[PDB]
């Protein structure tokens, strides 16, 4: 029998590094010839990362730690097009120097008052790795690529004796079809939810914050007419850096009316409690929750292990 | 009306910071 899995969620929520994770486990993986090909990507994921930060430094008005470094920025805009063949040792250094100083860590550690990607740390900190001539890219690298997607994302697998087709979707309805398709004949729904998105600080082209989005959404596809006999699995993903957070920026910020205490647990809970509350068939339908970071490989093998004999199990019936 | 929220909610996803496939 095949099985159609729909991965939905707002944007910087996990769905294409899940289906990353799914060529990676279920399928050989990625080849050292591709490896070798997303070179180019990690180079320019990690300068448009760098680069972010430091446009961004300017409308929070931060201050450099030493002046000199400057110059280095207005090196890096002309050499930002230098490594779309190779990093050279000069720019590196340049990159180097730009994430040691301290008023830019500073930025780094305000990222939630604009908007910063969750791979520019990992390609940032293993810089001295990457900027070597003979760099390839782990598969780790290319889990953490980011690339713009412009169509429909479909990746296909045999696992547990049966035939999984699970979709990605996006935004872009140039492709009204096959588009539309992707909702049809569902087996199983995976929202996605980055928790860190949280403490998020409210954009001025936003109504409501990322997280009261991602609940609405939810709302919608939940108690919709057209997916009753379709399996909600949920998935709070980017847990790591929420445990991260979650010691310093209080629950408030997103709920307001949040009394309990400022625990990883508790507002996990919490956070679950309150996307679980909007079923309003709560006894026809239950909806399947985890806790998932889609950068662990080893916990994304061992959540989908668990989603698939909840299916089966489902299927038996 | 459902997908009007899904795209009003969506799309939002730096597309700078993210570079062209191979
Ligand atoms: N540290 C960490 N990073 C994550 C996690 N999940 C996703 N990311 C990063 O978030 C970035 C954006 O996720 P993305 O795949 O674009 O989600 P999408 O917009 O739904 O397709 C990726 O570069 C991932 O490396 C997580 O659990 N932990």
């Amino acid at each position: 029998k095949e099985v159609k899995l729909l991965l939905l969620g707002a944007g910087e929520s996990g769905k294409s590094t899940i289906v990353k994770q799914m060529k990676i486990i279920h399928e050989d993986g990625y080849s050292e010839d591709e490896c070798k090909q997303y070179k180019v990507v990690v180079y320019s994921n990690t300068i448009q990362s760098i680069i972010a930060i430091i446009r961004a430094m300017g409308r929070l008005k931060i201050d450099f730690g030493e002046a000199a470094r400057a110059d280095d920025a207005r090196q890096l805009f002309v050499l930002a097009g230098s490594a779309e063949e190779v990093m050279t040792p000069e720019l590196a250094g340049v990159i180097k120097r730009l994430w040691r100083d301290g008023g830019v860590q500073a930025c780094f550690s305000r990222s939630r008052e604009y908007q910063l990607n969750d791979s520019a740390s990992y390609y940032l900190n293993d810089l001295d790795r990457i900027s070597q001539s003979n760099y390839i890219p782990t598969q780790q690298d290319v889990l953490r690529t980011r690339v713009k997607t412009t169509g429909i994302v479909e990746t296909h697998f045999t696992f547990k004796d049966l035939y999984f087709k699970m979709f990605d979707v996006g935004g872009q309805r140039s492709e009204r079809k096959k588009w539309i398709h992707c909702f049809e004949g569902v087996t199983a729904i995976i929202f996605c939810v980055a928790l860190s998105d949280y403490d998020l600080v409210l954009a001025e082209d936003e109504e409501m914050n990322r997280m009261h989005e991602s609940m609405k959404l939810f709302d919608s596809i939940c108690n919709n007419k057209w997916f009753t006999e379709t399996s909600i699995i949920l998935f709070l993903n980017k847990k790591d850096l929420f445990e991260e957070k979650i010691k310093r920026s209080p629950l408030t910020i997103c709920y307001p009316e949040y009394t309990g205490s400022n625990t990883y647990e508790e507002a996990a809970a919490y956070i679950q409690c309150q996307f679980e509350d909007l079923n309003r068939r709560k006894d026809t339908k239950e909806i399947y929750t985890h806790f998932t970071c889609a950068t662990d490989t080893k916990n994304v093998q061992f959540v989908f292990d668990a989603v698939t004999d909840v299916i089966i199990k489902n299927n038996l019936k | 009306d459902f997908f009007d929220i899904l795209v009003k909610c969506q799309g939002s996803r730096l597309d700078d910071q993210r570079c062209a496939p191979p």
